[PDB]
RNA sequence: GCGCGUGGGCCCCUCCUGGUAAGCAGGACGGGCGAGGCGGGACGAUCCGGACGCCGGGCCAGGGUGCGCCGCCGGGGCCCG
C-alpha cells in the first residue's frame, strides 16, 4: 500500500476531536501592537492598575 | 424519629396511590369514550375525526452490537439502547423521530398501550438510583426520587409515561433501560412494512413486547 | 471431631486442568501453562479444545480451602504449635507434617485428644 | 494530486459568479466590524492580496484583531484528532459579516419582550423555550369532498 | 388480506387552507402496510410524500363470507423485462379472500411479490360476464366433478399410521 | 454483548491511599478520612487528598510565603500539608499559628520566638478536626527544575529551555537558524 | 508526566481509476478479519446472525425441518432443478 486513509478517522475520534483550549481565544498573539500598548496604558490606572 | 417520618411518609404515598389509581383509571376510560363520541359526531357531519398523533414510542433494539456504524452507535447510546432486546420509552418530537429513522434497521418502535406500560413498569421496572439498577418493588422508591416532579406512586409513573407529561424526561430517566426476553422476529433484515420486523410496528409493538416481558 | 454445619461444597471442575499437547509428548508436563502461540487452537479455544483456566472456575469464598470433612487444614509440627494455632477454633483441623517422627506423633495426638482437636492424619506412622 | 500549490483546485472556488465579475461594491469597505463579531470567509477572485486559502473558504470565525486594512479572524480547523484555532489575516473583500447568532440575538430580545408585555397584561408568562415540532393535535377534517384515487395502468410500452 | 379504506390529505398550509382529502381502498396484511401502500400511490399520483401528508383514518372493512361471489381484479405487475397489465377473475366468498387468491396465483405463475404488484381495480364480476374460463366453469348451477385429490386423504392418514396391514384403497 | 464504549470515557487513577511507608502519615490519613466519612466537611476532603499526594505534588512553604498569605488573617491557623521552611531573606517573621507535616529546625525556632505556635496534624485533629479558623495553603507545584524543562524545545511556540548544553548555532539563534 | 508495540496489512460494502480481463494493480466513507470464541452458509481468517467469567433453567436470532442429522405441517399457484 503506497497510501491508506482507512482507520485514520477511527483513531482521530478515539480520544480526540479536542477543543483548542482557553487562553488561545483571548491570546494577544497577532493583535495590532498599537492596540496592545493602548490596552496596557488604560489598564495601568486606578482599580485595573496592579502596580504599587 | 426517622422511623416515625418513614411510617408517616409511607401512608401519604399509599393514600395518594389509592386516590390516583382511581382518578387515572377514569382518565383512561374517558379517553376511549371521548374518541368514540368525537368519531360519531364527525361521521354524522360527513367529516372525519383524526385521532391525536402519538406522543411516546416504545423502542426495542432488535440487532446486536457487532459492526454498528458510528452515527448509529451514538444515536442508540442516546436512546439508552446499548444491548439487543433492550426497550426504552422516548418522546415523539422531530428531534427524536429524525434520529430514530437513521437507526431504524437496528430497532422496532410503536405506540405503547397503558397495560403494556403497566406490565413493563411493574414486572420489568428497575430504577437508576446512584447509577445503580435498584428494583422498583414499592411506591416508596418512586416517591424518593420523583416527589419533586409529583410522581409519588407507580400509577403516577405509568400515567406520566403514557400522557408524555411535563415530568416525562425525569420519569423516563429514573427507569434503567428495560432488559427483555428474546423477540420472535420474523425477519430482522426488512422493515415491518416490507413484512419484516424493523421500523414502525405501530399498535403491533404492544403484541411484540408482550412475550418479551 | 465434628465441624460447624456449613453449606454444600460445589467444585466448578472435578478434573485437573492439563497443559495442551501434554498427552502427545512426555517432555510437555501436564502442569497448566498458558497457550501463547500465534496459531494455537487452544489459545483460540476452538470447538473441542481442552478447557482454559479462568477465575470464573473459582470456588465459593465460604467453602474455599475446606477439606471434604468440613474443617480447614492447619499444618502442625510440634505440641506448642497445636496449642497456639488451634486456640479454640471449631473451623480448622490439624495435620501433622510428614517429617514429624512416630515418637513425637504420639505426644501430638495425645495433646490433640485433650484439646479435642481433629487430626486428619491420625493413622500415620502407626506400628 | 502530484502538485499542491497555494491555489490548486481553485478553478471554481476563487472564480466570480455568472454576472458578478468586477469591482467589489463599496459596502464591503463601509461595513463596521467589531472584535468578537462572527464573520463568514468567502474568497473574491478579483482581489489577490489578503486572500485566504481554499480551506478557509466557507469557514466562520471571530475577529481577534482589527487592523488598518485587513481583519484578523480566528477559525477552528480540525487537524487529525485536534481542532486548532487558526488565526488568519484576511482583507475586507474576502470577509463578510455572518448572521450566525442573529437568530439567538432575536430570541434573547423576543423572550425579554414577551416577559415585560406579560407583566403588564396577559399576566401568565409565555413559554420561551423552543419546541421541536411536536405531534399534531386530533383535529377534524371534512370527507364530504373526498375523491377516490386509484393506481393507473401501465402505458409506457 | 384485510381490506382497508385509507383517507389522507396534504398538511394544511397558508397557500392552501384545506388540501384535498384522498380516499383509496388498499388490501394489505396489516394497517401499517396499508398506510405505506397508500403513500406509495399518493407520492406518484398526487405528488404527496408521507412527511408532507397526514392519515385522516385507516378504516378496516368487514366482508360477509355467506356466499361465493365471482370477483375481477385488474392489476399491473413488474417482471424482470418490464411492467405489464393483467386482468384476473377469481371466485371467492369475500373480496379480501379473492385478493389473497390473486396474490398467490401471481406469486406461483408470474413470480411477482406483493410490493411489485399494484391493484388498479377490484370489482365483483357478474355471473353473465366471466372472461376467464375457470370462473365460468363453476358459474353454471350443476357442477358435479369427481374429487380432484382423494389420494391426499390416504397419504395424510398414513403419516400417523406408518405401517398398515393392507395398502389403503382410495 | 453490551456497547459500553460510547458515551463512557474510561476510568481515572486518583491516589486514594498514601504510598508513604512512614507509619505517622498513614495514621493521620486514616484519622482525617474517618472524620471526613462522619462529617463531609470539604476542608477535610482536601486534607485527606493532600496527605495522599506525592513529595513533588506537596511543595515546601516558607515562613515568608506564609506571612504574605496570612497578612489579613493573623487569627486563622495556616494548615500546610508539607514542610515549613525558614527564609533568611525575611528579617522579621510575624506571629502565626502554622500546622504542617514537618517544620525545619530554623523555621520552628523562628515561629516560637515570634510567639506563634507550630502545631502538628495530630494537634489540629484534636483542636479543630473540621477545620474551623484554618486555611489550607499550598506551595508552588510548578517551581521544580524538572517542570521548567517539560515540553519540546526547538518547536516555534514551545518557549522551553533544552535539557543539555548543545552550544551550537542551528535551531537556536531564532526561527531562521532552523 | 514517562514509555511500549506498530509504521509488509488484508477483506466485505460503496463510488472509483488503469487494464481485454483477473482470486489483477492502485484509491475511498464505514465495518470486519488481523487480534472475536460460538451457531449457520456441506466444506470456508473475513459471508449470515451473534462478539466469549463458571454453571443450571427458560426464550429465541441466523439458517433450516424425508433419512444420514436436532427440527413441519397446513393452504394457493407453477412444474422435465
Amino acid at each position: 500500500k503506497n497510501h491508506t486513509s482507512k482507520n485514520q478517522n477511527r483513531k482521530d475520534h478515539r480520544n480526540g476531536i479536542k477543543k483548542p483550549k482557553k487562553s488561545a481565544y483571548t491570546s494577544h498573539k497577532g493583535m495590532c501592537p498599537k492596540y496592545l500598548r493602548n490596552l496596557r496604558r488604560s489598564r495601568a490606572n486606578d482599580p485595573r492598575q496592579s502596580l504599587r | 424519629e426517622r422511623a416515625t417520618e418513614k411510617e408517616k411518609r409511607a401512608a401519604l404515598v399509599k393514600d395518594h396511590a389509592v386516590k390516583s389509581a382511581q382518578v387515572y383509571a377514569r382518565y383512561y376510560i374517558d379517553l376511549v369514550e371521548s374518541e368514540k363520541k368525537a368519531r360519531e359526531n364527525a361521521l354524522k357531519n360527513n367529516q372525519l375525526y383524526v385521532p391525536d398523533e402519538p406522543k411516546v414510542y416504545l423502542v426495542v433494539r432488535i440487532r446486536g452490537i457487532v459492526g454498528v456504524a458510528p452515527k448509529v452507535r451514538t444515536i442508540l447510546s442516546l436512546l439508552r439502547l446499548r444491548q439487543i432486546n433492550n426497550a426504552v420509552f422516548m418522546r415523539c418530537n422531530k428531534a427524536t423521530l429524525n434520529a430514530l429513522r437513521i437507526v431504524d434497521h437496528y430497532v422496532t418502535y410503536g405506540e405503547p398501550t397503558v397495560e403494556t406500560i403497566r406490565n413493563l413498569i411493574y414486572k420489568r421496572g428497575f430504577a437508576k438510583v446512584n447509577g445503580q439498577r435498584i428494583p422498583i418493588v414499592d411506591n416508596n422508591l418512586i416517591d424518593e426520587q420523583l416527589s419533586k416532579h409529583n410522581i409519588l406512586c407507580a400509577e403516577d409513573l405509568v400515567h406520566e409515561i403514557f400522557t408524555c407529561g411535563s415530568s416525562f424526561k425525569e420519569a423516563n430517566n429514573f427507569l434503567w433501560p428495560f432488559q427483555l426476553n428474546s423477540a420472535a422476529l420474523k425477519d430482522k433484515r426488512n422493515n415491518f412494512a416490507e413484512g419484516g420486523d424493523f421500523g414502525y410496528r405501530g399498535k403491533y409493538i404492544n403484541e411484540f413486547v408482550a412475550r418479551m416481558i | 471431631i465434628h465441624p460447624l454445619p456449613h453449606k454444600i461444597i460445589i467444585k466448578k471442575r472435578k478434573n485437573k486442568f492439563i497443559r495442551f499437547q501434554s498427552e502427545r509428548f512426555v517432555r510437555v508436563k501436564p502442569s497448566w501453562r498458558k497457550p501463547r502461540g500465534i496459531d494455537s487452537p487452544m489459545r483460540h479455544q476452538y470447538r473441542g479444545q481442552r478447557p482454559m483456566v479462568s477465575i470464573g472456575y473459582g470456588s465459593d469464598k465460604e467453602t474455599r480451602f475446606m477439606l471434604p470433612c468440613g474443617f480447614f487444614k492447619h499444618r502442625i509440627s510440634t505440641v506448642h504449635e497445636l496449642k497456639t494455632l488451634f486456640m479454640n477454633n471449631k473451623t480448622h483441623a490439624a495435620q501433622i507434617a510428614h517429617g514429624v517422627s512416630a515418637r513425637s506423633r504420639k505426644q501430638i495426638l495425645e495433646e490433640a485428644k485433650k484439646m479435642g482437636v481433629r487430626v486428619l492424619n491420625a493413622d500415620a506412622k502407626l506400628r | 494530486t502530484h502538485s499542491q500549490g497555494y491555489r490548486c483546485k481553485t478553478r471554481y472556488c476563487f472564480a466570480r459568479k455568472f454576472r458578478r465579475h468586477g469591482m467589489a461594491n463599496l459596502t464591503t469597505y463601509n461595513r463596521v466590524y467589531k472584535l468578537g463579531q462572527y464573520v463568514n470567509i468567502k474568497v473574491n477572485g478579483a482581489y489577490h492580496k489578503g486572500m485566504p486559502h481554499r480551506y478557509y473558504n466557507g469557514r466562520t470565525g471571530t475577529i481577534f484583531n482589527i487592523g488598518p486594512r485587513a481583519l484578523g479572524v480566528q477559525i477552528q480547523k480540525r487537524v487529525r484528532g485536534r481542532i486548532m484555532l487558526k488565526r488568519i489575516n484576511v482583507r475586507l473583500e474576502h470577509v463578510h459579516p455572518s448572521d450566525c447568532r442573529k437568530n439567538h440575538l432575536e430570541r434573547v430580545a423576543a423572550n425579554d419582550a414577551a416577559r415585560r408585555l406579560a407583566k403588564e397584561t396577559g399576566q401568565p408568562v409565555p413559554c420561551l423555550k423552543r419546541q421541536n415540532a411536536l405531534p399534531r393535535a386530533a383535529h377534524v377534517v371534512s370527507i364530504a369532498s373526498a375523491i377516490d384515487i386509484t393506481p393507473l395502468k401501465y402505458d409506457g410500452v | 388480506m384485510q381490506k382497508y379504506i385509507v383517507y389522507g390529505r396534504r398538511l394544511p398550509s397558508e397557500k392552501f387552507p384545506e388540501p384535498e382529502v384522498f380516499r383509496m381502498t388498499i388490501y394489505a396484511p396489516n394497517e401499517i402496510v396499508a398506510k405505506s401502500r397508500f403513500w406509495y400511490h399518493l407520492k406518484s399520483l398526487k405528488k404527496i410524500k408521507r412527511t408532507h401528508g397526514e392519515i385522516l383514518d385507516c378504516q378496516h372493512i368487514e366482508e360477509n363470507g355467506d356466499f361465493v361471489k365471482n370477483f375481477g381484479v385488474l392489476l399491473r405487475y413488474r417482471s424482470r423485462v418490464g411492467q405489464h397489465n393483467m386482468y384476473r377473475e377469481v371466485r371467492e366468498t369475500t373480496s379480501a379472500r379473492a385478493m389473497d387468491k390473486v396474490y398467490s396465483e401471481m406469486a406461483g405463475q408470474c413470480r411477482a411479490r406483493y410490493h411489485d404488484i399494484q391493484i388498479i381495480n377490484v370489482k365483483e364480476v357478474a355471473d353473465e360476464d366471466v372472461r376467464r374460463e375457470k370462473v365460468a366453469m363453476f358459474t353454471q348451477k350443476g357442477v358435479r366433478f369427481p374429487h380432484p385429490c382423494p389420494y391426499v386423504h390416504v397419504k395424510r392418514a398414513a403419516r400417523t399410521a406408518r405401517f398398515q396391514d393392507r395398502a389403503p384403497h382410495v | 454483548g453490551i456497547d459500553l464504549k460510547t458515551g463512557i470515557k474510561k476510568r481515572k487513577v486518583e491516589r486514594k491511599e498514601p504510598k508513604s511507608p512512614n507509619p505517622y502519615i498513614r495514621l493521620l490519613h486514616n484519622a482525617f478520612k474517618v472524620v471526613y466519612e462522619n462529617t463531609g466537611e470539604d476542608f477535610t476532603k482536601v486534607l485527606t487528598k493532600r496527605l495522599c499526594l506525592s513529595k513533588t505534588n506537596r511543595p515546601v512553604l516558607s515562613v515568608s510565603r506564609l506571612a504574605h498569605l496570612m497578612h489579613k488573617r493573623e487569627d486563622k491557623i495556616a494548615v500546610v500539608a508539607s514542610t515549613v521552611t525558614n527564609d533568611e531573606r525575611l528579617v522579621t517573621i510575624p506571629r502565626m499559628t502554622i500546622c504542617a507535616l514537618k517544620f525545619s529546625a530554623t523555621a520552628r525556632s523562628r515561629i516560637e520566638k515570634a510567639g506563634g505556635r507550630c502545631m502538628s496534624f495530630d494537634e489540629l485533629l484534636a483542636e479543630k478536626p473540621t477545620g474551623d479558623n484554618c486555611v489550607l495553603l499550598q506551595g508552588r507545584r510548578s517551581c521544580r527544575a524538572v517542570c521548567k524543562k517539560f515540553g519540546s524545545p526547538g518547536r516555534p511556540n514551545s518557549h522551553v529551555k533544552p535539557k543539555g548544553e548543545h552550544k551550537g548555532r542551528r535551531g537556536a539563534r531564532g526561527r531562521h537558524s532552523w
